[PDB]
């Protein structure tokens, strides 16, 4: 409904305020992934931003595999 | 947000449609009613009174083209044809004539074609404007040197053209548009719901094309 | 309303001085006591404005809450605020 | 090669990763508060001063 | 009781006064008010209720009558301005009919007196045409509130005789095809009251308008009449003072744009800006600053004219009057060659400015660089400000 | 912001210098341009790569005007600031020097908002300043200015209600809520597409280009070819592809016919064409082209290669105006007949045109190269066929490069003498970047 | 004699050329790109994968 959606958007805004981290961790680099149910996650843009940079991580990731793995089949 | 990577609204997208958004407290629309004239112009289902209800407004303005070429006319004439008062109210009438009797034809030609096009192919869309344009344009550039009849049909039916996608197509796509109350799909966001559409006192070329867009009157 | 309103007003009462000298074919400095006139005249006069800022938004939410258009607690603090952002 | 050394040490001291996220929070929210009010503004209903239902919970006195 | 109208009984012993005075005055023979001037400012300021458009009137009229020297002058201003303030307060055609015409015998006279040198006799020939034409437009505004009158039985303003008082009205703006007094009193009546005929009336006629006025019609084909015509007209005309009168009909069918979409607060938005760079216009000594009076009303961004333009822009789009906001764009995109016309003509040229030889030494620099100053307007025109 | 507004402030303070004091004005100037350099340098210095997508923002409260910086805006703002000191170097008057710095505030102000009614305001605010620029009285063309204004306020005018269309459909014209919100994506983005298709020249709106870029004067036409295109690419990788993606992806068959027959035909045209600078300024069209089909691809890495080829395009281009300036100042001609045998009488300008010309036509070890090979694989993820146009079409554009050199730089000596110290200086952080940017561009 | 531009010209261009060159040697390496903040986690995960891919054969 739609009472639910809005409770569901002020507890995102809610966590995302009250938010923190320190020791070596870079936010915008982010460990996990929020997990949702929703229909289009741009609904929640906090939840989008994050996913975002979890998603441009695993992009870069990929690539350095494969240059690893090309090393090594060179070898 | 912004990478060399890729772009994530590209691929970010709803995987159901949504429900209709409740944009006030009253779902009612207010408006004034049409005249019934406009009303029985709309209709398209026979061809020749379409062009019987819709060709008059274009002969009117032929009728104004040629009542301003009349009196520009009339002004210069010197005394000895002046004073001539049934040879002046010929020339003058046959000026005003001549153009108000083209504006009609045209007028009458492009309905006909634009609503027989229609019937023909049993559905709505903008090819029996742009051959009802063609029509009307290739009778109005004929008989001239030779840009112009291939000009004139492109002329005409650019304006049908122009017709639909401004004042059809772009309505009804912009059907569900609100600038009032919660933003459309993004009821979360928690913009709050008024009493009513908002109340515009606009003119009569300024109407709402949904109940829900505004409430017209005063 | 806005904080750096003044400023803003004493940079155009320095900008208008300098424009009536430069049509009446004078070099920028001269008659500074024009340029400080200008300046306090802008000063007040964008001060006012900003002023109406505030005064106009208290004007809708109040019209607005008056016509049944009941506004959450959470954004009436965007209108019902002498907010010098 | 210490100067290079020393420079990277400088910019990791004038880093500061959670200034960044606070940055990029407070220009989130001063966007946010801009469009609720805005879209709260966009309820403009217009007809004249004497409509008087229209305007009928305004207080306003008559000289006439 | 009479203590709730002391405002009017100020008003006429305040005319009292000044004429007794104007004419001890000048059985002295001095050949200069600007005491009378004084006079004549406080008693605008005195007489005038405390709103906004009533004090944007009257702090015009102030700034205005600083152009004008006459005792005879000062007067028929000020029985112009009582006109003025108040068909702003008129809720019947009674009051309506009897402001406008007024207004209308007040201009008319001071075309014929202010005229000088070989222009006076084409400032009194397009004064006698204006007078011509406006009498049969106030005979229609009378016919049709005959039959009103006849049909309702009252003094409302409702019903199909509107259609016609809305034409009167049309009339009273300039609102092509009925345009052409206009352009003849543009070409050849003088400076100051070019000045003051496109500011103050079109303030008062307005602010009736958003005050007490509803009709059931359009205004559209006057819309686009005065857009295509103004802006056709501009690009067409080589004499200057009819590329301001037919610019001037562009920048009419702008504002008819935005009263028809109703949102009149871009419309009072749009009106002051133009107001200003008008008060700028007509009283430009030094050529270079004709440029930037170029540049604010071809709407170009940074300065305040592109603001007063893109909110009627903005709300017409808000509630999709597509074929008229398509035609005021193509309008727009015309309007800017004139203006580099302009900008081209007094930008681009080698600065002569002459000095005063008799005193009074570049007497209207102060409003001129004053008004300039719509370069910093733009930060308080951003916000939330005109509503 | 702060610093901002003391560059701003210190770039005005020219017109307050008496002008009977010669070196001061010149050098005061020059020095207005050079500090904004290092401060994008250090902005560069201070940038955190493995970090957010947009860092050092900032907000002026409910004034729209929101500012932040990423990978494309940064790169174009360092060339943006390396390019201005060059132009005034070829500047002569007070006039010149604040046009040209009221044109380096809002081209940088501009390359970094994230308001779309912010964008407007800021990069046709210019309109004016190009007009007289272009049309200036006795050595430039009215007609020229004339076309660029009126093809620019169209296309701005097309874009202006739908910017307003989506500012009250969301409530906002911030280009992060912005992309947040359902809108009307073909109405918005077609008002979009018509002003980037005219700021990158996209036939058929692209004749202003010709007209402009030549009547322009050196340093006015190193600021249109090097910087004031791109605004049109930064729109596209900004504003257009975040805010209104499904019209993006269905235009995709019109702008992709329409970047081929702007490849093809203004490669055909510029065959014909018998002036050296009407020569230089056709080959930017198509190099435009393939950025602008590069970034509607959105394929493999689609923004950083379309980004790289705005750069070399942008480090290229202004270097063969400055040279076809150089001949245009000492021989008071731009026409090909009356120059030949530029070899032995210009070795130095030869030889830095011959360099140029290799640059242009995408040859190794310049960073052309890297960027069409690069622009080239987003363009053949999508399908092979849209590459092999591309592909196939590399004789034609050397066609014309050597044909134009060989015709200019061989044969009978006849010509003005070789470069001064100033006209090097002015041709050498060109090179420099090319050299950098074409060998070891990352690390 | 020296020109009116040359000092002016070197500090400028060559304040940028060392700033440029600083950038590019100076910088922490996870700072200067990203590519080096990802090779190190790339590599680890990896190390799980052969083995997983092993295992799968
Ligand atoms: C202890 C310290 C001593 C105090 C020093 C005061 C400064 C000198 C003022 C000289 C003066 O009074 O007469 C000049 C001059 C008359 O002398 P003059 O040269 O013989 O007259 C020339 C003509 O013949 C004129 O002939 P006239 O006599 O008929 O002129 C009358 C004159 C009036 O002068 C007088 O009649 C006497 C002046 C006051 C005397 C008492 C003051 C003490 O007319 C005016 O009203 C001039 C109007 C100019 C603009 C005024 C403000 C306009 C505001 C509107 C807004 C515009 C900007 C807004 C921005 C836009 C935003 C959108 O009068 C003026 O121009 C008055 C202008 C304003 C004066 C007030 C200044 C206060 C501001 C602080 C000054 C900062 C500088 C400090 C100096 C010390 C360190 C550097
Ligand atoms: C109870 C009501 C009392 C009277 C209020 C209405 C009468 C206002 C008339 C007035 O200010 O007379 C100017 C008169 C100066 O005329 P003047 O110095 O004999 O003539 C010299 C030339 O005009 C050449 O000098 P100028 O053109 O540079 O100066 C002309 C004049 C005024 O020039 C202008 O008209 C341009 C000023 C633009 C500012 C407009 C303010 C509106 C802003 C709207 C904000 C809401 O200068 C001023 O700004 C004087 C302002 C003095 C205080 C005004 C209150 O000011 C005074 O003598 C003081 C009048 C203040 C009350 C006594
Ligand atoms: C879209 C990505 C941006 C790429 C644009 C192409 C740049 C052209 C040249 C390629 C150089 C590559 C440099 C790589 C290392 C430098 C730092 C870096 O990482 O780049 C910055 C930006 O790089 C730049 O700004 C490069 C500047 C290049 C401009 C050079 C031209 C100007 C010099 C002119 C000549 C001067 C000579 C003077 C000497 C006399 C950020 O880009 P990404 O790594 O993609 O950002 C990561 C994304 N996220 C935060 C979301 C995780
Ligand atoms: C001068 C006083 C009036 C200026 C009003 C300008 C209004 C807008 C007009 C069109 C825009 C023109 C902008 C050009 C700016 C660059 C330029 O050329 O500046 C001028 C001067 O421009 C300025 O006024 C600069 C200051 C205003 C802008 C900076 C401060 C506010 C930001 C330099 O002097 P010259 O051109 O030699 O002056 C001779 C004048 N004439 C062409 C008529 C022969
Ligand atoms: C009307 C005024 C003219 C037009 C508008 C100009 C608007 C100002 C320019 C753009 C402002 C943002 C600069 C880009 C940036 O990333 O700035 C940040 C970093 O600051 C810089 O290093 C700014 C460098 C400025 C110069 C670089 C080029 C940008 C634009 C140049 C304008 C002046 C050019 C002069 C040319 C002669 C912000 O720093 P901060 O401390 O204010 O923000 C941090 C936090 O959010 C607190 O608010
Ligand atoms: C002048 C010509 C007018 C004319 O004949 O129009 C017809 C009636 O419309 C009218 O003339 C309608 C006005 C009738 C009086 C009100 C419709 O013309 P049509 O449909 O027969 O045209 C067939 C051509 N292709
Ligand atoms: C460039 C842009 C397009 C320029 C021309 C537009 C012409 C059509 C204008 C139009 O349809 O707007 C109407 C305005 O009233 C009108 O324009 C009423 C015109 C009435 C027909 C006139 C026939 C000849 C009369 C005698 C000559 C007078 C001059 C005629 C040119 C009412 O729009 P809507 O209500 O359909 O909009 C619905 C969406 N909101
Ligand atoms: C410094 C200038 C140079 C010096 C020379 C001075 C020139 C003379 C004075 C200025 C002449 C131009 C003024 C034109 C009239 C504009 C104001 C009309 C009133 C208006 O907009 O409506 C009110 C908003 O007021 C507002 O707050 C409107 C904001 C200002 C609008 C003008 C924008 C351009 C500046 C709302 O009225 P309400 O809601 O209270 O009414 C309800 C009760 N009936
Ligand atoms: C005029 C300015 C734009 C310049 C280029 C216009 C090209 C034509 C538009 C092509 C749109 C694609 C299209 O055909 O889709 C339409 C979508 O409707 C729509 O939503 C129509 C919107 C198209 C116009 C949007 C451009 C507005 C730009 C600003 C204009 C100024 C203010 C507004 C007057 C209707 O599809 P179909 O009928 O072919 O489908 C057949 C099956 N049913
Ligand atoms: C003098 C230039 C010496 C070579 C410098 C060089 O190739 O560095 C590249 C950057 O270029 C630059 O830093 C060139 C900047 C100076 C312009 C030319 C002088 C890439 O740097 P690298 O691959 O050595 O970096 C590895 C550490 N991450």
């Amino acid at each position: 409904s739609v009472e639910e959606r809005q409770s569901f958007h002020d507890k995102v805004n809610d966590v995302f305020k009250n938010l923190t981290g320190e020791a070596g961790k870079r936010w915008a680099r982010p460990d996990e992934p929020i997990l949702h149910t929703l229909n289009d996650e741009k609904e929640e843009p906090h939840i989008f931003f994050h996913n975002t940079n979890y998603r441009t991580s695993r992009k870069y990731i990929n690539v350095e595999k494969t240059k690893i793995l090309r090393e090594q089949a060179l070898e | 947000v912004f990478s060399g990577a890729f772009n994530t609204p590209s691929s970010t997208t709803a995987r159901e449609p949504y429900a209709k958004t409740k944009s006030s407290e009253a779902e009612y629309g207010v408006d004034t009613p049409v005249p019934a004239s406009a009303l029985k112009a709309a209709d398209k289902h026979d061809a020749l009174a379409y062009a019987v209800a819709n060709a008059p407004l274009i002969g009117l303005a032929g009728l104004a083209a040629g009542a301003q070429e009349a009196y520009m006319t009339f002004e210069r004439l010197p005394p000895t044809l002046s004073r001539q008062h049934f040879k002046q109210a010929q020339l003058l009438l046959g000026i005003i004539g001549k153009k108000t009797a083209y504006a009609t034809l045209l007028g009458a030609v492009f309905s006909f074609t634009d609503a027989t096009v229609e019937n023909m192919r049993g559905k709505h869309d903008m090819t029996s404007g742009m051959v009802a344009g063609a029509v009307t344009g290739f009778l109005f550039g004929m008989g001239r040197p030779m840009p112009q009849p291939v000009a004139w049909p492109l002329a005409f039916a650019g304006a049908a053209v122009a017709a639909d996608f401004i004042g059809e197509l772009m309505p009804k796509y912009m059907k569900d548009y609100r600038i009032y109350g919660p933003v459309v799909h993004r009821e979360n966001w928690g913009d709050p719901v008024p009493p009513r559409p908002p109340i515009l006192d606009t003119g009569a070329a300024v109407r709402p094309s949904d109940p829900g867009q505004f409430w017209r009157g005063y | 309303g806005w904080a750096y309103s003044g400023e803003w007003g004493m940079l155009a009462g320095f900008c208008f001085g300098t424009l009536k000298n430069v049509q009446e074919g004078k070099a920028w400095f001269r008659r500074p006591y024009i340029h400080g006139a200008g300046m306090i005249a802008g000063y007040y006069l964008f001060k006012a404005a900003a002023d109406w800022e505030d005064e106009a938004l208290k004007r809708i939410i109040t019209r607005y809450e008056r016509k049944g258009y009941a506004i959450p607690e959470d954004r009436k603090e965007l209108f019902a605020a002498n907010q010098y952002k | 090669a210490y100067i290079l050394d020393f420079l990277s040490y400088m910019w990791e001291k004038n880093n500061d990763d959670s200034a960044s996220y606070k940055e990029w929070q407070d220009f989130l929210d001063v966007a946010e508060k801009d469009r609720r009010r805005d879209r709260i503004i966009a309820w403009r209903e217009r007809t004249m001063y004497d409509d008087y239902a229209a305007n009928a919970e305004e207080p306003i006195i008559y000289k006439r | 009781a009479a203590a709730a109208a002391m405002i009017e009984l100020d008003l006429c012993f305040g005319l009292l006064l000044l004429i007794l005075f104007g004419l001890l005055s000048l059985r002295n023979g001095h050949v200069s008010l600007a005491h009378i001037r004084f006079i004549c400012q406080c008693w605008l300021v005195m007489i005038t209720p405390l709103e906004v458009q009533d004090f944007a009137l009257c702090i015009l009229t102030v700034v205005l009558l600083q152009s004008f020297h006459s005792f005879e002058a000062l007067l028929f201003l000020l029985l112009a301005y009582i006109g003025q303030l108040y068909m702003m307060h008129s809720c019947n055609l009674v009051s309506f009919y009897v402001c406008l015409e007024a207004q209308t015998l007040c201009v008319v006279v001071l075309c014929g007196l202010l005229a000088r040198g070989a222009s006076t006799s084409f400032s009194v020939e397009a004064a006698l045409k204006f007078l011509l034409l406006s009498a049969m437009v106030s005979g229609m505004a009378l016919f049709w509130f005959s039959a009103m009158y006849q049909r309702t039985g009252s003094l409302d303003m409702v019903g199909q005789e509107t259609f016609w008082i809305l034409l009167v009205m049309l009339f009273k703006l300039g609102v092509a095809p009925m345009h052409m007094w206009s352009v003849d009193l543009y070409g050849s009546i003088p400076k100051s009251l070019l000045l003051y005929l496109s500011t103050a009336p079109k303030l008062s006629l307005f602010t009736f308008w958003a005050s007490s006025w509803h009709h059931d019609f359009s205004v559209g084909v006057f819309i686009l009449f005065s857009m295509f015509i103004g802006s056709i007209g501009a690009y067409g005309q080589p004499a200057l003072r009819s590329l301001f009168a037919y610019s001037t009909i562009n920048e009419i069918g702008l504002l008819l744009l935005a009263v028809e979409t109703a949102g009149f607060h871009t419309l009072y938005q749009h009106l002051g800006i133009y107001i200003i760079t008008q008060l700028l216009l007509w009283n430009l000594t030094d050529k270079r600053l004709f440029a930037l009076c170029a540049v604010s009303l071809a709407g170009l961004p940074p300065f305040a004219g592109f603001f007063g333009k893109a909110w009627i822009f903005w709300h017409a789009m808000s509630v999709q009057a597509f074929s008229l906001l398509a035609a005021a764009l193509f309008c727009t995109l015309l309007s800017l060659v004139y203006y580099l016309r302009v900008i081209r003509l007094f930008w681009t040229a080698p600065v002569h400015t002459a000095a005063s030889f008799t005193g009074a030494p570049n007497q209207t620099t102060l409003t001129s660089a004053c008004a300039v100053a719509l370069a910093f307007a733009p930060v308080m025109l951003v916000k939330p400000f005109v509503i | 912001m702060f610093i901002s507004v003391l560059l701003i402030l210190f770039a005005l303070c020219v017109t307050l210098i008496p002008e009977a004091h010669y070196h001061m004005v010149r050098v005061w100037s020059f020095v207005a341009t050079i500090i904004p350099m290092w401060v994008v340098t250090w902005m560069w210095w201070n940038f955190d790569a493995s970090g957010h997508g947009l860092q050092m923002l900032v907000i002026l409260g409910r004034s729209h005007l929101a500012f932040g910086i990423d990978g494309v805006a940064l790169s174009l703002m360092l060339l943006t600031t390396v390019l201005f000191p060059i132009c005034m170097m070829l500047l002569r008057t007070v006039a010149g020097f604040m046009t040209f710095i009221l044109l380096e505030v809002l081209v940088l102000s501009a390359l970094c908002v994230l308001d779309l009614l912010g964008f407007y305001i800021l990069f046709e605010a210019s309109l004016i300043l190009l007009f007289l620029l272009i049309g200036r009285a006795p050595y430039g063309s009215l007609e020229a200015a004339y076309k660029i204004v009126l093809y620019t306020m169209a296309g701005s005018l097309v874009l202006l209600p739908t910017l307003f269309m989506i500012y009250s459909e969301c409530g906002t014209t911030n280009v992060l809520y912005m992309t947040c919100a359902y809108n009307h994506q073909t109405v918005l983005g077609w008002g979009l597409l018509a002003v980037l298709a005219v700021k990158i020249p996209l036939m058929p709106v692209h004749l202003w280009l010709p007209e402009a870029h030549v009547a322009a004067p050196t340093a006015g036409s190193v600021l249109l070819a090097g910087v004031l295109l791109k605004l049109g690419g930064i729109g596209f990788l900004r504003f257009m592809l975040p805010v209104v993606p499904e019209f993006c992806v269905s235009v995709f068959p019109l702008v992709s016919t329409l970047c081929l027959v702007s490849f093809l035909f203004s490669t055909l045209s510029t065959l014909r064409q018998i002036d050296l600078k009407k020569i230089v300024a056709y080959s930017s069209i198509a190099h435009m082209s393939m950025v602008t089909l590069a970034i509607f691809s959105q394929s493999e890495f689609s923004a950083y290669s379309s980004s790289f080829l705005m750069i070399a395009h942008g480090l290229i281009s202004p270097a063969l105006f400055l040279i076809v300036g150089i001949l245009y100042d000492r021989a008071h001609t731009k026409f090909i007949l009356y120059f030949s045998g530029l070899g032995a009488s210009m070795p130095i300008g030869s030889t830095l045109f011959f360099l140029f010309t290799l640059g242009n036509l995408a040859f190794p070890l310049f960073p052309n190269f890297i960027a069409e090979v690069l622009c080239m694989v987003s363009i053949f993820a999508v399908h092979e066929l849209l590459a092999y146009v591309f592909c196939v079409c590399q004789v034609l554009g050397a066609a014309y490069g050597f044909w134009a050199f060989n015709r200019v730089v061989h044969g009978l000596p006849r010509g003005p003498a070789d470069v001064t110290r100033t006209e090097f200086h002015t041709v050498l952080p060109l090179l420099i970047g090319a050299v950098w940017l074409g060998i070891k561009p990352m690390a | 004699k020296t020109l009116w531009w040359e000092p002016y010209w070197y500090a400028g261009f060559g304040g940028m050329g060392v700033g440029v060159y600083l950038i590019y040697h100076a910088k922490p390496l996870e700072a200067l790109d990203i590519k080096y903040w990802a090779a190190p986690r790339a590599a680890k995960e990896l190390e799980t994968e052969m083995r997983m891919l092993d295992k799968l054969n």
